[PDB]
Parts: C-alpha cells; structure tokens; sequence
C-alpha cells in the first residue's frame, strides 16, 4: 500500500524534530509501503521570510513574495531526505516543479490545477521515499507559487488524489477528532471513523492545524483522511466516506436577527439576505417556516461582530419592504447534533428534544439536515445542553 | 453562473406537517415529536422560527407514506396540548444546494433566491446545515426550479 | 549596451545593503543599459546552512545538499526584485532552473555546460531587469546543483558570455587590481587596463575575491571583466585582451628542490617530476638549462608545505636514475615583472637586473615568459626587490 | 590526452646563447644583459639555474637575424667578465604548452615531458611561468614534438 504523509511546521520545527519525523517514516518504509512525505518550513522560517518582505515593503510583490517564501520548505525537504538517508532509508526530494504540481497565477493563494504522476511513481517503484515540498508549486509560464495558508494540507490531500494513495496521514498535536470539545466534555472520547460530511458539519472542529479546504478536496476525490498525534500515541481518527450519533457541535460566536411580518412573495427572501450578502457579513443559519395570511417571518444568524451591522440592515430592509419589525438578539448559543443514521432511524430528534427538556431548556429555533439537528438556546445554558445531550446520547466515557 | 456547488438535490417524497400556535415551553418539541417517534415516523425536514407572543408554529417533513398517520397523531397532540391548528401538505418538494462551503452560506443562498424568483417561483420554508441550503417549494415547479438553479450556479 | 553586475555576499548582506545595490543598478537601467544582476546568498546564509547539514551528518549528502544550500540565493534574487520594483525599475528574478543553466552532475563542484539566452534576451526586451540566482544550476537529470566556491564569479562572467554582453562588473571591497600589493608598497596604484594573460600572470592579486577560475573563463570568451569597489569610488580596473610594465607580483611562500648531475638524455625529465605529481604536490617553477658533459640541473619550487613531501621524493630519484645530489632551501623568494610590451621592447630585463645590483641583491635563478622575467632571491629581500623594481620601473607615478 | 590545455605554440626563429661559468654575484646578469640590450637586440627566453661553487651558467634566446651580433657581444663579456666560455646554438625551436592553469604544472608539465619522451626527443632546457611550460629542442623535431604533443593532449 501507498501512504501519503505530512508534517507540519512543529513536527519539522528542529534537526532533533526531523531526526524523528525520518524514524517514524522509517518505520511504515520498513513494513512494506510505499511513502510520499509532504513537508512545511521549519518553524518560524515562513513568518521570518514574510517579515523579511514587509521589511522592504507595506504590501509586498505577490510573484517575488512566493520565490522567497516558498524557499523554506526546500530547506525542510533536503534535511529529511539527509536525515532518511542517514537512518538508511532511501530518499530524494522534489521541489513543487520537480513533481511538477501545476496551479493558478494567483500569487500567494494558488490553486492546485494538476499533478505528475510519472516522476513519483518512478521514484516509489525504485524503492525510494519521495519527500515533496509543501506549499509550493508553478504557473503555466513557469513562476514560482503559494498555496496560501493550509497549503502542506493541500499539498498532501493532493498528492494522495493524484497517486491513487491508500490514505493521507495528517501529523499534528491532537490524538484525533473528538465527540465534543474536550474542555467542555472532559469525558469526550477519540473518534476511530467519521464521514468527510460529518466532519465538515462539525465545524468547529475544524481549526487552524487542520484546514477546512483540506477536508473537502479530500472528499471531492474519496482521499482517506487520518488525523493522528505526531508521535503516534494512537490510531487517530479516520475521515472517509462510507452509534446513534457521531458527535455533538456548539458555537457559542452567534447573534440572531429576526424581520417579522414579511410579505409571503416570490423575490423577498432575496430582498432579505442580498443586501446582507453585499456587506460580507458571513451568514449560518437560515430559518423560514410556513406563511399564516400571506406573512411570514425570516430569521439569519451571523458571527457577533457583525450583529449590529447586520441589524441595521435588516432594519433598513424591514422598512423598505413593509414588514413589521427587525428585531435581534446577542444572547444565544447553537447546539447541534450530528451524524449518519439519523436518516435510517426514527426518534433521534425526540431523543434530542427530550433531554433538553428534563434540563428546563427552552427551544427557541429548530433547523435542520439528513444528518444534523441543530437548536437556538438562550447562551446560558450552552454547557449544560452539550453536557445534557452527550449522557443522552451514550457518547460518555 | 460562476458560483461554485458540488451539486443540486432533490426529494419528491416529502409531506409537510405544521402545528401551529404552540406555546412557546419547554418541553413542547418533545410532546409534539414524541408521539410521531414513537409511532416509528421518519421524520426529515424539522423547522422551527422564533416565538412570538409565548407561542410558535413547528413543522416538519415525513415519507409521503406516513402521512395520513403523522397527521392525525399531529392533529391529536393539537387538541391535547391547546395548540391552534394542524395542518397539512403533501404537494411540496424540497431542493438543496450542496457542498456549499461555510463562510460561503450568505453568497450561496442570496444567489438561490435570487434564481427562483426570476421565475415566479414562491418560496415556503428555508433551512440551513454547515454545507446545505435548503427550499421548500410547491412540487409542480420543481423541474423549473432545478433548471433556473442549473443555469443559477456552477457545478463543480 | 548590456552590462552583466555581480554582487557578492557582502554587498547583499542585509536588506539596507540589498537597498542601496537597488539603487546602484537603477542608475545604469535608467541610463538605457540593459542589466543583468546574479547575486548571492545573504551574508551567513551559506555557511549556516552547510553547518545545518553537518549537523545532520559528518559526510553530508551531496545530491541533497545542493538542495538545501541552493537556497540562500534564491531568497536574495527576490528581495532585490522587490528592492527595484519598489524604486520604480521592473525587474523578475531568475532561479538557476528559470534561465536554464544547465550543469554537471558533480553535485558540490558543478561546472556550467550550456546557458539558454531566450528566455532571458526576451526579459530584457521587455525592458526589465533580470536577477539571476548565481552559484546555481541544474544537470540534466533536473537535480539541483551547486557551482562550489566562486560559482558566482563564474555564473556572471557565464551569462556575460553566453549573451554577448559588453561588459561584466564584478562588485567587491577593492578598489581594483593594483601595480602591486599595497601592503608591501604604499605607492602602489589602481590600473585601469591589463589583459586576462597579465591578471593571470600577477598571482597573488588573485584573491578569494576575484576567483582566478573567473578570469579563465572570462579569457576564452573574451568577456571584458571589470573590478571595482562596491559603492563606486572609481573606474576600477578593466580585465580584456590586447606602460613598459603593468606590475611586480611575488610570492613568499616558496621553496626550491634542484637535484644535480642529472644525466642528459630523454625521459630524465618525466623521472624527476612524475613522482612528484603523483604526490599531489603542486608545482611553480621548473627551471632547466642547457647539459654540459651530457649532465645538467634540473630545479622546481613547491610551496613550504610540500617541501619536506618533495626533497624525500627526489632524494630517492636522484639515487634511482643515479644523480650527484638533490638539495633545497627553503630561504627563497619569488619576484616578477609582468607586462605585455616587453615582447616589443629590448631591455626591459636589464633594466630589472641592473635595479637588483644596484640594491646587492643577488639573483639566484631566472625564468621567462614573453610577457614576464620571474627572479628567485633570498627570502629576505622580498620587499626590497619588489620597492626597487617599482620605481625603477616608474610605477610610483 | 586527459588533460585540458589552450594550445600548443611553437617558434622557429630562435637562437640559444649560453656564457658558462660566471661569477655567482650580483650585477652579472645586468653586465651580461647590459650591453645586449644597448645594441638594441631583443631577448625573449632567459633561463639561468642555481650557482654552484660560485658560478653558474646563464642562457637566452634572441631572434636569429641578431644570433651573430648577440654572439660576438656575448663572447666579449664572457672575455670581460672571466666566465668559461660562450657558445651559440641556432638549430633549435622553441615549444610552449599554453593555457596551462596555475594549479597544474606538475599534472602537464609531467605530460609534456611524458610525450616527448615517448619520441625519443631530448629537452634542452625548460622554463615556466603561470599560464604556460616552455621546451627547447633541435629544431628537426619540431614536427614530430607537436604532434605528440597534440595526440598526448585535449584542446580548447
Ligand atoms: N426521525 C429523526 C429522529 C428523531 C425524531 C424524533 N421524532 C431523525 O431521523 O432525525
Ligand atoms: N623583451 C624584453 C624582455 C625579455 C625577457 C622576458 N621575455 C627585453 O628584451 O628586455
Ligand atoms: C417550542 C418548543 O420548541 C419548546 N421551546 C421546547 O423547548 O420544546
Ligand atoms: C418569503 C419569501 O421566501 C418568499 N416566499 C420568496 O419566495 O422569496
Ligand atoms: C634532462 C632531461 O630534460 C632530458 N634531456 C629529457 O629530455 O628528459
Ligand atoms: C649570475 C647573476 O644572476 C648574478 N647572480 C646576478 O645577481 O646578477
């Protein structure tokens, strides 16, 4: 089998750190697979080339920020390859245009546009591990390219699309994808497998190490993912596409805005969330139930930096479409429960409710998805509702 | 035209079911769903808006199948729980877009809209998840509403 | 006309000195000359990423180190794109890859095979400044290379070959190459003219500075080599092909080996100094006159190191081919006069001979070139003979 | 033929004058060149050895239309001077590998003489200089010396 791992800048972050990444690597090269190693710069070495350019200037060149930014990684892949080949693990080293991972012209966010398999799959057929540059890769006119932030992620996702891998192997510092947040849960648990569509519905799980972007290539292209600690200190969790529930989300950063009495017609809901959309204010949730006498009411939520922006809006809207009222409130939280099954089984939204209930928690909005429930609850309460639904749930530890 | 979907979903199979006028306690989402679970309903499509004066409208979508069933249980928990009405529907269909991407939902779903209502098509409920935009809308206009989306968004 | 400039590690060796060099070359752009730059790494940037290798392992490994050390310039190149755009002069960098330098494979050492000029010739029709990446290249297999010291003398007199450019301008901390070592003569002067045979023949004023590899190649493309101060006090000297003499070089680190009553007959000589280039010990002199009694003296000089290694050689020859003794000394010194026009003017030998006996310095050997007269005198002397010959040569001007 | 030079040179016009003998103090090489360059006679090649027992032998090269004048000025200073004697040679030729690299006299000098060798072509005399190895031989060989020396040898 063939395995696509990748490191990030902490795992690479010193020639001790290397030294270990090269054993490990050692270890899946000695049980008879085949190994692509996607690298980032050493620590620091990206912000200190940034800072090396803001230096010169305030919004420093896209194309020449790239060739300087995009050296880091080239010293990261040659020490590995020294550093395997030291342990007696054969390896080379490809810079993004030796593998020749073709991508956009935009400069310091290029796109993946097309992968080589030829040179690679020569290398892993001779026996060698293949250790790329992440982050990296060239236009069609031959300039140098970033991929932006997440970009080894990318990188790595890619790499496994492109040579058919058996899985991408992410290395960071969590043991995996949890049912919930482990400081609200302390008896959350490691999940072994999840679908990519869990996993994206789970957002908050989704962070600065693991990027959202990676996720969802992944999927496009049926890439089994792994998130593990560096050091393998258990499987990790396994996100591929194929217990009641999976887990139990919450975003305690929402605001609610409410236009009441709005005139049941074709175009308005347009009307309502297009002046929202002109602004880039980020929207989640959307919620419109059934008209009563033409009139129906039309609810948003949005992160609370931008709630009184949105507000305003809103009351602009209201006024100029003749609704009754825009009202909005900061003092929510959103509790979501997800996971596959929910579609073949009755009563998990009963279960959900239930549980709620016994804990005096009002329901103030309901929406939903084939494998999501998700309710609006007063902010108060947002521990104990995560609490209340993971013992329901049996998730406990 | 530009914008960027991994695809568009529909279901033809949905009813809708609404109480309305309930009061607005805890507790209520359990009475009105416990029933319908109990009586081994599916239930899909769940949607519920703020309250407004101490009572609310709660809807939700079951397999054209268990209609008739989820309505008079609905209707029963109607009367038992003071609430003013249930209703029914079962000529509707529910259309989605797909793999929207979560900062994206205000672009997305401003661009749905927008496509259905240069057709005259009227818009009954809304819902959203992390990577949907969902629609209920009347089902004979289903194969204009997925053609106005086909040409509406791009598919990846 | 087009001027290819080559700016050293010093000369980049922060971004206030990348600054200024920005500055340097737009006064040449702005004078309707094209420019080619090749700079090299940041100052510390080289040696501190060959340490890092080191780090990983005692004989690094050369393939992959080239990887790494490849780097520094490639970050240099972009800062000083961004430097001259900034300025207002367009200008792209050039990664060795980009030009297409094509090398050797002999990793750490690689020699410069081919230089494309199209893509290049085209960048400065465009009317923008190209930066190359000097100490850089790639074999024909696409592994990365490393010219090895001096490669970025050799890459700017390369690029000034390979586009037929008018001049190459070597930027460094002297002021020029002078009629003789300062130190030794304070009346020395900066020249303004000598031909590559001359710089060639005046040894010592080949410094790790100027790589006398840089001069060679310069000679057999007639590629005019300038040499000047980085801040452009002056002229600096100009190095082409074409003053009684242009200047006096010595060398004190010398020994002489003479093995005496060597018979006269073919294949002597190859018996004398075929073992001592077995050894490895490089040769400067080799002095023999004419047989007498079908015997005569064959003498050599080696450097001090090697001289003990030399005398054991030639002691046991002298005993093979059966001569009367091999003796040294190593109290000698190496004085020179080089200058084209000697070929053309009688006397210029007497003249250093008679400016030797009016000081009682003894010559002790001669040798010739038609463009120099080479005297071995007692080491004592050195700077004496060398002040003598400057005056009585008129260099003091 | 391994190694890499510029070119092989070689001239004809050349006459060897040797003053044998000569007292091994300074300003001799000045009385000996002295009045050769006072009758304007250009001189290319000087070679002149270590002294032994306080004399040594001194030799240059001058071109052959000045060979009988340089001789008999020679011979006069040998006679002026106390030296041996004064001989004069005009059947010689003069062969210089060039382009020698400063780091490689031992590797082509050692060449050099290897190939002449091989040929049974005796060297008279050798001098050096940084970019060049200079040979001196009877001039009927001249022939046979340059195209050993071009078989022995890789060019520029
Ligand atoms: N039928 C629900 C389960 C809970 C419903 C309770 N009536 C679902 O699949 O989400
Ligand atoms: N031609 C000069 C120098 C000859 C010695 C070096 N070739 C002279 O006759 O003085
Ligand atoms: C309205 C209904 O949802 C009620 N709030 C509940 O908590 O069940
Ligand atoms: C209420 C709003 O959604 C309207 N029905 C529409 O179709 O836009
Ligand atoms: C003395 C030595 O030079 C000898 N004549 C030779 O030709 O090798
Ligand atoms: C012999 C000759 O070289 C003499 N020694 C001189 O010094 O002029």
């Amino acid at each position: 089998a063939l395995i696509v791992q990748k490191f990030g800048g902490t795992s690479v972050g010193t020639v001790e750190r290397i030294e270990q990444v090269a054993e490990k690597v050692k270890k899946f090269r000695e049980a008879g697979d085949d190994v692509v190693v996607v690298v980032s710069a050493m620590s620091g070495e990206t912000n200190r080339l940034i800072g090396l350019a803001n230096q010169i200037m305030e919004q420093p060149v896209p194309r020449e920020l790239d060739v300087m930014v995009s050296t880091g990684e080239q010293v990261t892949i040659a020490l590995l390859s020294m550093a395997l080949i030291k342990r007696g693990v054969p390896a080379v080293s490809y810079t993004g245009n030796q593998v020749r991972i073709l991508t956009d012209s935009a400069h310091t966010k290029a796109r993946i546009l097309h992968i080589d398999d030829t040179h690679i799959r020569a290398d892993l057929k001779a026996g060698r591990v293949v250790v790329v540059a992440g982050f990296q890769g060239v236009d069609g006119n031959g300039n140098i390219t970033t991929l932006g932030r997440g970009g080894s992620d990318t990188t790595g996702v890619a790499l496994a699309a492109a040579l058919k891998a058996d899985e991408c192997q992410i290395y960071t510092d969590v043991d995996g994808v949890y049912t919930t947040d482990p400081r609200v849960v302390p008896q959350a648990r490691r999940l072994d497998k999840i679908t990519f569509e869990e996993m994206l519905e789970m957002a908050s799980l989704g962070s600065k190490v693991l990027q959202i972007r990676a996720v969802e290539f992944a999927g496009k292209y049926n890439v089994p993912l792994r998130v593990l600690h560096s050091f393998q200190e258990g499987p990790g969790t396994l996100i591929t596409i194929d217990p009641i529930i999976s887990g139990i989300a919450f975003n305690r950063d929402e605001a609610k805005l409410t236009i009441r009495g709005v005139p049941d017609t074709p175009g308005v809901a347009f009307k309502i969330l297009g002046p929202i959309s002109a602004a880039n204010v980020e929207v989640d949730m959307i919620v419109q139930n059934v008209a009563h006498d033409n009139t129906t009411d039309f609810t948003f939520t949005v992160h609370r930096n931008d709630y009184l922006n949105a507000l305003e809006i809103l009351k602009q809207t209201a006024a100029n479409i003749g609704a009754r009222e825009a009202i909005g409130d900061t003092n929510i939280a959103k509790v979501s429960i997800v996971g596959v099954g929910m579609r073949s089984h009755a009563g998990v939204a009963s279960r959900m409710f239930e549980a709620l209930a016994k804990e005096s928690i009002n329901i103030q909005m309901i929406s939903t998805s084939e494998i999501k429930v998700s309710v609006v609850i007063e902010e108060k309460y947002l521990e104990l509702a995560v609490r209340a639904l993971h013992t329901a749930f049996e998730l406990d530890a | 035209e530009q914008p960027i979907i991994s695809g568009i979903a529909f279901n033809r199979d949905e009813a809708k079911l609404t109480i309305r006028g309930v009061p607005d306690t805890p507790g209520v989402a359990f009475k009105i769903l416990g029933p319908i679970s109990a009586a081994n309903v599916e239930v899909d499509m769940i949607v519920q808006n703020v309250a407004h004066d101490n009572t609310t409208d709660f809807t939700f979508t079951v397999h054209r199948n268990d209609y008739l069933n989820a309505l008079e249980i609905l209707k029963q928990t109607a009367a038992n729980i003071g609430a003013r009405e249930a209703i029914g529907d079962t000529n509707i269909a529910k259309v989605s877009i797909v793999g929207v991407g979560m900062r994206s939902h205000a672009g997305v779903a401003s661009r749905m809209f927008e496509a259905l209502a240069k057709e005259s098509i009227n818009i009954q409920m809304i819902s959203t998840s992390e990577i949907k935009v969902s629609v209920v809308i009347e089902e004979k206009y289903l194969e204009l509403a997925v053609r106005a989306l086909h040409t509406a968004f791009e598919l990846d």
